[PDB]
RNA sequence: GAGCUAGCCCUGGCCAGGGUGAAGCUGGGGUGAGACCCAGUGGAGGCCCGAACCGGUGGGGGAUGCAAACCCCUCGGAUGA
RNA sequence: AAGUCUGGGCUAAGUGGUAAAGGAUGUGGCGCCGCGAAGACAGCCAGGAGGUGGCUUAGAAGCAGCCAUCCUUUAAAGAG
RNA sequence: GCAGUGAACAGGCUCUGGCGACUGUUUACCAAAAACACAGCUCUCUGCGAACUCGUAAGAGGAGGUAUAGGGAGCGACGCU
RNA sequence: CCUAAGGUAGCGAAAUUCCUUGUCGGGUAAGUUCCGACCUGCACGAAAAGCGUAACGACCGGAGCGCUGUCUCGGCGAGGG
RNA sequence: CGAUCAACGGAUAAAAGUUACCCCGGGGAUAACAGGCUGAUCUCCCCCGAGCGUCCACAGCGGCGGGGAGGUUUGGCACCUCGAUGUCGGCUCGUCGCAUCCUGGGGCUGAAGAAGGUCCCAAGGGUUGGGCUGUUCGCCCAUUAAAGCGGCACGCGAGCUG
RNA sequence: GCUAGUUGGUGGGGUAAUGGCCCACCAAGGCGACGACGGGUAGCCGGUCUGAGAGGAUGGCCGGCCACAGGGGCACUGAG
RNA sequence: AGCGCCGGCCAACUCCGUGCCAGCAGCCGCGGUAAUACGGAGGGCGCGAGCGUUACCCGGAUUCACUGGGCGUAAAGGGC
RNA sequence: CCGAGGGUAGGGCCCGUGACUGGGGCGAAGUCGUAACAAGGUAGCUGUACCGGAAGGUGCGGCUGGAU
RNA sequence: GUAAAAUGCUAAU
RNA sequence: GGCGCGUUAACAAAGCGGUUAUGUAGCGGAUUGCAAAUCCGUCUAGUCCGGUUCGACUCCGGAACGCGCCUCCA
């Protein structure tokens, strides 16, 4: 949580080429704010538009307290301005989404052989007196989940027991990777949603040099400073309305 | 003499028409069920929208047997079908009516609501 | 050595009984004429059922056999290559 | 077939007559310390306290985890 | 009369997959099948003393046939390919 | 990058799928088989044809009804031994 | 002088496969079954006590290591048997072992009761019927006091099945 | 496309009374694009609502008629 | 004495709040920092023991056209 | 005899539901291309046929609702 | 009759 | 497990005992209203460990991972 490093997933929202450009404005804003926090950044996945923006950027913020600070950015950020892609001079309202994820463990997976039952038995099919009399077939059962793997690929119980455990581990792992991925998915959709013009967490109105965080009501007018990284006023104001939410009973 | 695979008519209004005994609930391995014994059964045939439906695994008490029942007085009684009344795990009937005669052995085995509901006790 | 067996050649013989009912023909309808429809007649077919005859499906028996391939029940073909 | 032979000792497990780490007031024999009528060891009979806790902990306040383990009448009483 | 093809001879049925179109054929004597064959499709050879086959040859088959024919090969009713 | 060129239609856990009793659905009280789907087809695929197909089959699967000494579970009787 | 006659004391100048259509002569000199020896693998039991268990090593557990038992599995070896020791499963008929699934007797419990956990004694008896698959095994259904695990040539084909 | 009491006849049965209403038999007829048969829906009208009217919609109360009396069938009694 | 309404249709408007949010909506459409269109307020309009909404029928719909419509290119001449 | 109904067997119609599958309508942003509207850069459209990620392309015949 | 190198441009009166 | 092949930069992929591979991308410029296309330039390397050699991406041995083939008579 709060003290671990953080992954920030910036994705273009409704807006097309201008959402992607604004996504890069949100991108540069976070990289700078990281510097003014002693935090280290590193880009893991970048999808540039030939216009200069990013349809998606994923980067980590490395340093004690990253998920503590950056966590208040997960949501939909609305831009209202005259796009560089606009030619009739109109104001368009585009969106970009920010997703904040605490950095994960690549925790290694190994089998607790004490929760694994190994059955040996006669195999099936050809073999003559061999297949009739040999306990070459192996079933391995993951007793907690109940899933089993069977192998009679070879004549050897030892080789078949090894291949069975291999496949069993590979299948449990794919289950464990799938749970964490479904958990990641729901978490992500909670923060990002559809990315529609509603759902917004913060507005950046360039005509009015206004930056409004409709979660707490904090408005500033240093839109240039905000976009240059100076986000600390908003965070603290969010941080304080957070603690004022934690006034109980 | 009922056993697994035996078909029984349902002498009540639960919706079930034919049940197939799958177990004789009388100890570890009773071979046979007679009047007043409970069985587990599969509901093989039912009328639409009844309480129980086809596929349900139900309990019932056997009320009539084609194998005659012998009685301490030297008499016997025999029915034209094998019939059972579907009950719950508390031995109470699940329907509200009992169709046809039932064996008086049900009384002495604590199936009094069923005996009551039955139009004749023989 | 083809008196067993396989194929072919020549010349004879055999296939109870029952069932289905093609074409055609006749009549009627239909049309400009037709197609075609209907009924009757008709008797086609590696058509149907089933003996003989030719087989040998499943099971049982037999296993120093009645028999070095049989017996019983059952079963396939039976106008056709 | 030839000693119920002789002398000294050990074993009580039928060990002898089927095995290991390891465990044990089994038994016998050695040592080498130590404490003892400055009355020992065991039992019994008192005292065995206090400022009362010091960090963390609404009590853990002598008798959780942490910190070091000050001192009085004293014959001896650890903030155990 | 319990019972009338009163004895004997005389289909159990249905739903749904695979394979093979079908009737046929086969390992005499452990396999009858999804195997072989089959009409049908295609490729190919062959102008006639044909090609091809048997034979050292002569001579035969092909065929007393002639490319709508004869040999060889694969595929295997039919449908859509 | 490589190849002569990189499997089309149709079909697919299949007479083909190792993992496999794949997964989902159906049927069952309960279905490693069966049927219908799905498609990462270990290792289908177009005359060693591909995919279908009415009818046919002593072919090989799956299910139900009928009926039963197959069975629970055995009993008695007959005749040849 | 001409040899990767390199299978290097070099069969010809000149040589690949397949057989489940197979055959003969041999071998238990040598594999596959079973036995045997062994016991790495397998199964079971201990030692140590790091740590878990709010507290508390030891109710229940046991890091890193250590010592054994058994002779069900998978192997190693190739010792009787290749002038034959018929091999899976099922069926039938059992009998033995006990490391005990149940029932009987117990100690400890983080045992209120009830119900369990764990270990000890105990082999007298008992240990069901189904769906799937040839299956052994395993899963599932419905029950049960319980639905034990092993040996007997993985018991039993001059007993049956196939 | 529908039709076997189906459509007609004759003779009867039944009814207060006509009739295939029912029956035996004779004939092979009867209905249908002017919609038979089947399916859906609906008790019908006086009236009511609306509409410039024509139309449309509708059938609640009130009046008239029909139909039904838990779901079905049946006859007895009776002027009914 | 209350209820509906005051962008246009449609009779009745100004102020603050809000800032494509909250919301309005029968149709055309309102709301993205000077909203007669959202919310309130004041003011106004319409009805009144009612005022609105929802459902449904006729109307407006000559939009099934008999009264009372159409078919070259808008939907619409049958290939002959 | 007829007969409520019950039972047995086979049909018909309708409804709901079904692993999976087919396309369809919709969307203030996505990926691919650019078929049509200007000889829309190959006049277009057309019935049909074959083919291709996709719009489409091409063949045959028709139309002008085709350009200069 | 001949005559075209060349794809694209979201979304706010 | 046996046998064969491989590991190079951003990706794909080569040669080489001494030496900008290459294509595409990326990066600076041009062009364009802008993007693409196009034009001018430009660029990051050899899986680990140990040997041979003056010198190893290149050769030898091992490891690690990946690919391909085989594992039959019971
Ligand atoms: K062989
Ligand atoms: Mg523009
Ligand atoms: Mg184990
Ligand atoms: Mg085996
Ligand atoms: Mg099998
Ligand atoms: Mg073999
Ligand atoms: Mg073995
Ligand atoms: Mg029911
Ligand atoms: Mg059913
Ligand atoms: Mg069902
Ligand atoms: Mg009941
Ligand atoms: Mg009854
Ligand atoms: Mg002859
Ligand atoms: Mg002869
Ligand atoms: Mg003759
Ligand atoms: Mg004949
Ligand atoms: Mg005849
Ligand atoms: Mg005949
Ligand atoms: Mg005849
Ligand atoms: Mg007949
Ligand atoms: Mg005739
Ligand atoms: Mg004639
Ligand atoms: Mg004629
Ligand atoms: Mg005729
Ligand atoms: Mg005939
Ligand atoms: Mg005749
Ligand atoms: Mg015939
Ligand atoms: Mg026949
Ligand atoms: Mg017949
Ligand atoms: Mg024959
Ligand atoms: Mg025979
Ligand atoms: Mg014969
Ligand atoms: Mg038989
Ligand atoms: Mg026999
Ligand atoms: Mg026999
Ligand atoms: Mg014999
Ligand atoms: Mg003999
Ligand atoms: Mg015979
Ligand atoms: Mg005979
Ligand atoms: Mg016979
Ligand atoms: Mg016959
Ligand atoms: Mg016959
Ligand atoms: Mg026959
Ligand atoms: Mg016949
Ligand atoms: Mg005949
Ligand atoms: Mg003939
Ligand atoms: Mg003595
Ligand atoms: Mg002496
Ligand atoms: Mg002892
Ligand atoms: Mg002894
Ligand atoms: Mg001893
Ligand atoms: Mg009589
Ligand atoms: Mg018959
Ligand atoms: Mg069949
Ligand atoms: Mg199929
Ligand atoms: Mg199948
Ligand atoms: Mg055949
Ligand atoms: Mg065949
Ligand atoms: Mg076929
Ligand atoms: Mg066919
Ligand atoms: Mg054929
Ligand atoms: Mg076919
Ligand atoms: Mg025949
Ligand atoms: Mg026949
Ligand atoms: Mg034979
Ligand atoms: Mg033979
Ligand atoms: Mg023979
Ligand atoms: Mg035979
Ligand atoms: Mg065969
Ligand atoms: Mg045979
Ligand atoms: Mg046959
Ligand atoms: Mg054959
Ligand atoms: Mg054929
Ligand atoms: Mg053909
Ligand atoms: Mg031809
Ligand atoms: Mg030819
Ligand atoms: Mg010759
Ligand atoms: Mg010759
Ligand atoms: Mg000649
Ligand atoms: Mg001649
Ligand atoms: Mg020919
Ligand atoms: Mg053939
Ligand atoms: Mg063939
Ligand atoms: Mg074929
Ligand atoms: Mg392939
Ligand atoms: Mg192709
Ligand atoms: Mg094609
Ligand atoms: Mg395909
Ligand atoms: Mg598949
Ligand atoms: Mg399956
Ligand atoms: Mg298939
Ligand atoms: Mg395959
Ligand atoms: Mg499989
Ligand atoms: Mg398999
Ligand atoms: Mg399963
Ligand atoms: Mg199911
Ligand atoms: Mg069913
Ligand atoms: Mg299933
Ligand atoms: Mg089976
Ligand atoms: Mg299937
Ligand atoms: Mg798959
Ligand atoms: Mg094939
Ligand atoms: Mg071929
Ligand atoms: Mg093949
Ligand atoms: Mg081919
Ligand atoms: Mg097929
Ligand atoms: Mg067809
Ligand atoms: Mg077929
Ligand atoms: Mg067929
Ligand atoms: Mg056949
Ligand atoms: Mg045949
Ligand atoms: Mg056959
Ligand atoms: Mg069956
Ligand atoms: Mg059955
Ligand atoms: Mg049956
Ligand atoms: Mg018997
Ligand atoms: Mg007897
Ligand atoms: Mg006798
Ligand atoms: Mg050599
Ligand atoms: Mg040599
Ligand atoms: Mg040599
Ligand atoms: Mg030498
Ligand atoms: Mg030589
Ligand atoms: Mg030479
Ligand atoms: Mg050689
Ligand atoms: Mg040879
Ligand atoms: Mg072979
Ligand atoms: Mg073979
Ligand atoms: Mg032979
Ligand atoms: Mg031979
Ligand atoms: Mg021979
Ligand atoms: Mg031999
Ligand atoms: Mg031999
Ligand atoms: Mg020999
Ligand atoms: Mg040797
Ligand atoms: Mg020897
Ligand atoms: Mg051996
Ligand atoms: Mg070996
Ligand atoms: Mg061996
Ligand atoms: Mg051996
Ligand atoms: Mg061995
Ligand atoms: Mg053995
Ligand atoms: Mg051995
Ligand atoms: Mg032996
Ligand atoms: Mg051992
Ligand atoms: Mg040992
Ligand atoms: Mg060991
Ligand atoms: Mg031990
Ligand atoms: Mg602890
Ligand atoms: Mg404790
Ligand atoms: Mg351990
Ligand atoms: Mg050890
Ligand atoms: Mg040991
Ligand atoms: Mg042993
Ligand atoms: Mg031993
Ligand atoms: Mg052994
Ligand atoms: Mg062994
Ligand atoms: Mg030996
Ligand atoms: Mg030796
Ligand atoms: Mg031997
Ligand atoms: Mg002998
Ligand atoms: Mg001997
Ligand atoms: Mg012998
Ligand atoms: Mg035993
Ligand atoms: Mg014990
Ligand atoms: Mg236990
Ligand atoms: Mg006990
Ligand atoms: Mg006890
Ligand atoms: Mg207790
Ligand atoms: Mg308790
Ligand atoms: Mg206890
Ligand atoms: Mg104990
Ligand atoms: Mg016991
Ligand atoms: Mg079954
Ligand atoms: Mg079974
Ligand atoms: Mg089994
Ligand atoms: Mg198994
Ligand atoms: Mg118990
Ligand atoms: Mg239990
Ligand atoms: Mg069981
Ligand atoms: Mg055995
Ligand atoms: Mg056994
Ligand atoms: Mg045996
Ligand atoms: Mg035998
Ligand atoms: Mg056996
Ligand atoms: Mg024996
Ligand atoms: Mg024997
Ligand atoms: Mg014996
Ligand atoms: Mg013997
Ligand atoms: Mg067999
Ligand atoms: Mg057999
Ligand atoms: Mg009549
Ligand atoms: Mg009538
Ligand atoms: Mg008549
Ligand atoms: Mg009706
Ligand atoms: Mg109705
Ligand atoms: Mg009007
Ligand atoms: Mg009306
Ligand atoms: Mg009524
Ligand atoms: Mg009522
Ligand atoms: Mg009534
Ligand atoms: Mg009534
Ligand atoms: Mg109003
Ligand atoms: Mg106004
Ligand atoms: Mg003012
Ligand atoms: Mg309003
Ligand atoms: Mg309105
Ligand atoms: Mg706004
Ligand atoms: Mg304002
Ligand atoms: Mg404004
Ligand atoms: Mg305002
Ligand atoms: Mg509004
Ligand atoms: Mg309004
Ligand atoms: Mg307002
Ligand atoms: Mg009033
Ligand atoms: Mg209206
Ligand atoms: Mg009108
Ligand atoms: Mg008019
Ligand atoms: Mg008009
Ligand atoms: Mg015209
Ligand atoms: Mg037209
Ligand atoms: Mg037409
Ligand atoms: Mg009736
Ligand atoms: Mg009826
Ligand atoms: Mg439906
Ligand atoms: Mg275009
Ligand atoms: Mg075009
Ligand atoms: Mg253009
Ligand atoms: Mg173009
Ligand atoms: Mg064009
Ligand atoms: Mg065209
Ligand atoms: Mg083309
Ligand atoms: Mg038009
Ligand atoms: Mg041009
Ligand atoms: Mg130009
Ligand atoms: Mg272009
Ligand atoms: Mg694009
Ligand atoms: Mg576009
Ligand atoms: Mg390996
Ligand atoms: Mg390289
Ligand atoms: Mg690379
Ligand atoms: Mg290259
Ligand atoms: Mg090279
Ligand atoms: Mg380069
Ligand atoms: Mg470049
Ligand atoms: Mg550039
Ligand atoms: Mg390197
Ligand atoms: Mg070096
Ligand atoms: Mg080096
Ligand atoms: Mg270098
Ligand atoms: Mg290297
Ligand atoms: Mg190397
Ligand atoms: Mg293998
Ligand atoms: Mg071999």
């Amino acid at each position: 949580m709060d003290e671990r490093d953080a992954i920030v997933e910036i994705r273009a929202g409704t807006g097309g080429e201008e959402a992607a450009l604004f996504a890069r404005d949100l991108f540069n804003m976070y990289l700078r704010f990281a510097e003014e926090m002693g935090f280290e950044t590193e880009v893991l996945d970048s999808h540039p538009t030939d216009l200069g923006g990013f349809s998606k950027v994923v980067f980590e913020v490395r340093g004690p307290g990253a998920y503590g600070t950056f966590k208040y950015e997960s949501g939909v950020h609305r831009v209202q301005r005259v796009p560089v892609t606009e030619t009739q001079g109109r104001i368009h309202t585009s969106t970009a989404t920010v997703a904040v994820l605490p950095k994960a463990e690549e925790e290694d997976f190994a089998l607790n052989m004490d929760e694994i039952r190994i059955d040996v038995m006669r195999a099936s099919g050809p073999g003559g007196d061999g297949v009739n009399t040999t306990d070459s077939a192996v079933r391995v059962v993951h007793l907690p989940t109940g899933i089993m793997v069977t192998c009679q690929d070879s004549r050897s119980q030892i080789k078949n027991r090894e291949k069975a455990l291999m496949i069993l581990r590979s299948r449990l792992l794919e289950m464990k990777r799938a749970e964490e991925a479904e958990r990641l998915r729901k978490t992500r959709l909670a923060q990002i949603g559809t990315g529609e013009r509603s759902e917004k967490i913060r507005t950046y109105n360039f005509p009015q040099s206004r930056v409004t965080d409709h979660r707490i009501g904090f408005t500033t007018h240093d839109l240039e400073g905000v976009l240059s990284g100076h986000l600390t006023p908003i965070l603290e104001a969010l941080k304080r309305a957070d603690q004022e939410r934690q006034l109980a009973a | 003499m009922i056993q697994p695979q035996t078909y029984l008519e349902v002498a009540d209004n639960t919706g079930a028409r034919k049940i197939m005994c799958i177990r004789v609930l009388k100890g570890s391995n009773a071979k046979y069920a007679t009047v007043g014994d409970v069985i587990v059964a599969s509901v093989k045939e039912a009328i639409p929208r009844g309480a129980v439906k086809e596929g349900d695994v139900v309990k019932a008490v056997v009320v009539r047997t084609k194998k005659e029942i012998k009685r301490p007085d030297g008499s016997a009684i025999r029915f034209d079908d094998n019939a059972a009344v579907i009950i719950n795990n508390q031995l109470e009937p699940r329907g509200t009516r009992v169709f046809g005669p039932v064996a008086r052995e049900l009384r002495e085995k604590g199936f009094m609501k069923i005996v009551s509901l039955a139009p004749e006790v023989l």
